[PDB]
RNA sequence: ACGGGGAAUCAGGGUUCGAUUCCGGAGAGGGAGCCUGAGAAACGGCUACCACAUCCAAGGAAGGCAGCAGGCGCGCAAAUUACCCACUCCCGACCCGGGGAGGUAGUGACGAAAAAUAACAAUACAGGACUCUUUCGAGGCCCUGUAAUUGGAAUGAGUCCACUUUAAAUCCUUUAACGAGGAUCCAUUGGAGGGCAAGUCUGGUGCCAGCAGCCGCGGUAAUUCCAGCUCCAAUAGCGUAUAUUAAAGUUGCUGCAGUUAAAAAGCUCGUAGUUGGAUCUCUCUCGGCCGAAGCGUUUACUUUGAAAAAAUUAGAGUGUUCAAAGCAGGCCGCCUGGAUACCGCAGCUAGGAAUAAUGGAAUAGGACCGCGGUUCUAUUUUGUUGGUUUUCGGAACUGAGGCCAUGAUUAAGAGGGACGGCCGGGGGCAUUCGUAUUGCGCCGCUAGAGGUGAAAUUCUUGGACCGGCGCAAGACGGACCAGAGCGAAAGCAUUUGCCAAGAAUGUUUUCAUUAAUCAAGAACGAAAGUCACCAUAAACGAUGCCGACCGGCGAUGCGGCGGCGUUAUUCCCAUGACCCGCCGGGCAGCUUCCGGGAAACCAAAGUCUUUGGGUUCCGGGGGGAGUAUGGUUGCAAAGCUGAAACUUAAAGGAAUUGACGGAAGGGCACCACC
RNA sequence: GAAGACGGUCGAACUUGACUAUCUAGAGGAAGUA
């Protein structure tokens, strides 16, 4: 970005972009919208 | 001849550190565009999903075919083919896979015969190769 | 060698190791400065007196029978020069070349002299300005130049 | 043009040394090559001079006595303190049991032996050996 | 890029790292504003906005882990939601309470220190060496083993009481009992062609699979792949990747290079910068013969002193069982430590005075002296008081006189400038000549003239070409023309005149350091190109500039100095042309074990590991590429400046042996010719 | 002596422009890459 603060911005929007991914795969399950999580139990 | 006074100080040296720029480990460790081009940006090891197995030809003076792979390096997206080394190891790994990638030996420069690839890989999902290949270790299922 | 010439050339004169005055001569001091005064009137530079002393009176060195060097000699008496006589003629040079570089524009090898002349003033101009004897806004111009001489 | 005037005479006395020849003339005099060739002398490495006056600078007639193997000078004088001595003369010096270094210190022209003796610093002027 | 103390590496010089436990700074999601208080612009305080985010009954309410744990994420990359205030300290009203500061355990092959995996004896060896034997062969003579040969001796790793340790524990240390023969109580990681220690042993493979940092190995005998066996190196460690240091005298201050390998600017001028020739041998008032009062022109330099946190580093002492460590310990209540050095630069202090800068008297407004005059003033002075008055003493300014050996270093085989006679294809302007070429006028002649290896192309009886006569036009100056001359370089040649320069020489002239090299800045600049610009070349000695030293030899050009003798001016000198020298700069050449250099070669490309005279530009494996982009000048062409991605193990220079021909010269054969 | 209000100051932020930068959805294509 060739400048200190853009390339601090440019940083952030990446680490944005890159949390609502990892925070769209956390949403699916065991919430308000998502199916239950579902634990087996074995005893071995 | 070079000067030599008692006063020459600021022409030797900033006659020096103007002349180790055309030096080409100065140049090269010094201005940042060959970081930049690195796909590992300086690190030692990377990770990555493999893309394809990938057969490159053996440059002229011999003749084989070194079985490379198309990896998807994760932290950065940058696409690099990367070689397997023993024989049967590109056996050992299937596609999306995760792989861990050094480098190849001359930091940056193709070793021998393999025409332009600079990395190899170490590990194939979280299991060594050399664990696979002297079968310390298989790959989970 | 020399500054502005491309050569090099051992010729210069040569004093004798012997500071005294010779036993033939007989001017004495004063009457060798009498000398020095009824010639400076003629306009002559100093370099031109000592040559006249020295080829027709025997006057070897003038600073060996008076104890003094001619400039100095008409500076004390007052009959000295505004601006010093190897200033003077470098001057009287560019100005004969600017004279003669108006009539004739093409000529090149005069444009070219009157460079090397002219950077030869400044440089002997800053060492008089150094040594206080022009004083420290003298400028030679070349509008002011042929009314110097 | 001519600067530095006691390197003139060093490299004179050091090409007439080698061509073997048995005096040297260097010109112009100075009283700094004079207490340099002193020092030369008092250790064995010249044999007596004659400096010849003329009323402008002097020349020195050196003798040779084929003891000499090498004479210079340092460019610049550098600033020489005591501690920094012994890497000068592993620079300069062929070996610890022979070859002087010629300071000039504030109590005179001297080597760099004397120098420790009279526990002084100073300037390089160059070495002889 | 938080800064230092410091760290790694290291001949000497250096290069790289320092987020990180000590010190200093900053900040508590982003900014901003505050309250309280000695101290905060505090965030385990408050108030907003911005971004996130929690509980809700939808009205409202609450938030800030870059503290300790822990989780998610991110990634190549990093530990327990443990115990305790016992130690070290801190806080409070306080001997008492509290402290995720801190201590203690856990995980911990980051890393550092110590250190097991066996020792011994007796046998046996168609071992080996040692004493005798000529040799065989004989010895308690000494060693070795690839003996699952024999033998009991010694131990920890473990298992595990107890004590000791600790806040309580663990660990270590100490001791019971058990604990070894294939002592299976099993050492690994990389290699085995070279670099580089160690197998052209064996099978498989057959340019495949693969190995190989590099050179290379592999195509049916692989010393190199895949395996077995053997061997090598380091060893509780050893490979790989990346950063970095040494190696790298391949960044060069020490200490490199630039003719031909990468490379010196077209030329001269010229600011800053850098560098610059000799020369010059301690006293005054008091306080007790010494100090207080001055320094001596001013610095640099050098030596000293004091001031410089600890830790770290060097280093003294001291048997942690040794060591890395630690700061303790040692005698029979005593005794003794807890040193010392280094800490650049900048700043303080005191000595030195060589080197290197700088100053001081040249219109004398100079010093040292007494004498004089003008203005103001210390306050001592008059038993006290009041007032005047001076003196004394001190400044600030001016006149004469005396005195000083009164006062200017020499004149660079440094540089300017004069002067003298010369010299030159140096330059500009004017002028003069020469032939040739082109065109024109006339006359004679007749069908060819041109160009090539060959025609081709083109003009002629509308008489070409030719031969003679005359005129003009633009030019251009042959031979003489030289390994000669001049010019800064491009470059410069007919006669004569004018103008303004210049080198060298000669000088017992003059100034007196005025100098060298030069960013920036400037003047001229082949030839091509463009409407005056353009400023570029094998712009080439493929070779910065200034200075010193270092071999010979003969010519030549200019100037000067001498010298027999020839000529010319009728004699005579005086000169010119020759001849024999000498001196000084110049253009060159020959030569050489001066010394260099990779060599070719070079008297500089020498005086270089015995490395330093001053200074400018510039190179760093080959390409990408003098390319793209940006800036700038130019009308434009172009000029200056100028990369990266990527690719590659060589490219390159000298020299030597051969190989070649449709290159030129020689010798020879009826298996060649005549 | 609380709420409140006029004014001043400090001033986060908000809106509209202009310039600039980045992340993303994006047709078309070209060349080299093999």
């Amino acid at each position: 970005e060739l400048s200190r603060v853009d390339q601090r911005h440019r940083a952030s929007q990446l680490r944005k972009q890159k949390k609502e991914a990892v925070l769209a795969e956390k949403r699916q399950l065991g919430g308000k919208d998502g199916p239950p999580h579902q634990v087996l139990v074995v005893p071995l | 001849g070079k000067c030599r006074g008692l006063r020459t100080a600021r022409k030797l040296r900033s006659h020096r550190r103007d002349q180790k720029w055309h030096d080409k480990q100065y140049k090269k460790a010094h201005l940042g565009t060959a970081l930049k081009a690195n796909p590992f940006g300086g690190a030692s090891h990377a990770k990555g999903i493999v893309l394809e197995k990938v057969g490159v030809e053996a440059k002229q003076p011999n003749s084989a075919i070194r079985k490379c792979v198309r990896v998807q390096l994760i932290k950065n997206g940058k696409k690099i083919t990367a070689f397997v080394p023993n024989d049967g190891c590109l056996n050992f790994i299937e596609e999306n896979d995760e792989v861990l990638v050094a480098g190849f030996g001359r930091k940056g420069h193709a070793v021998g015969d393999i025409p332009g690839v600079r990395f190899k890989v170490v590990k194939v999902a979280n299991v060594s190769l050399l664990a696979l290949y002297k079968g310390k270790k298989e790959r989970p299922r | 060698g020399r500054m502005h010439a491309p050569g090099k050339g051992l010729s210069q004169s040569a004093l004798p190791y012997r500071r005294s005055v010779p036993t033939w001569l007989k001017l004495t001091s004063d009457d060798v400065k009498e000398q020095i005064y009824k010639l400076a009137k003629k306009g002559l530079t100093p370099s031109q007196i000592g040559v006249i002393l020295r080829d027709s009176h025997g006057v070897a060195q003038v600073r060996f029978v008076t104890g003094n060097k001619i400039l100095r000699i008409l500076k004390s008496k007052g009959l000295a020069p505004d601006l010093p006589e190897d200033l003077y003629h470098l001057i009287k040079k560019a100005v004969a070349v600017r004279k003669h570089l108006e009539r004739n524009r093409k000529d090149k090898d005069a444009k070219f002299r009157l460079i090397l002349i002219e950077s030869r003033i400044h440089r002997l101009a800053r060492y008089y300005k150094t040594k206080r004897v022009l004083p420290p806004n003298w400028k030679y111009e070349s509008s002011t130049a042929s009314a110097l001489v | 043009v001519r600067m530095n005037v006691l390197a003139d005479a060093l490299k004179s006395i050091n090409n007439a040394e080698k061509r073997g020849k048995r005096q040297v003339l260097i010109r112009p005099c100075s009283k700094v090559i004079v207490r340099f060739l002193t020092v030369m002398m008092k250790h064995g490495y010249i044999g007596e001079f004659e400096i010849i006056d003329d009323h402008r600078a002097g020349k020195i007639v050196v003798n040779l006595t084929g003891r000499l193997n090498k004479c210079g000078v340092i460019s610049p004088r550098f600033d020489v303190q005591l501690k920094d001595l012994e890497k000068w003369q592993n620079n300069l010096l062929p070996s610890r049991q022979f070859g002087f270094i010629v300071l000039t210190t504030s109590a005179g022209i001297m080597d760099h032996e004397e120098a420790r003796r009279k526990h002084t610093g100073g300037k390089i002027l160059g070495f002889f050996f």
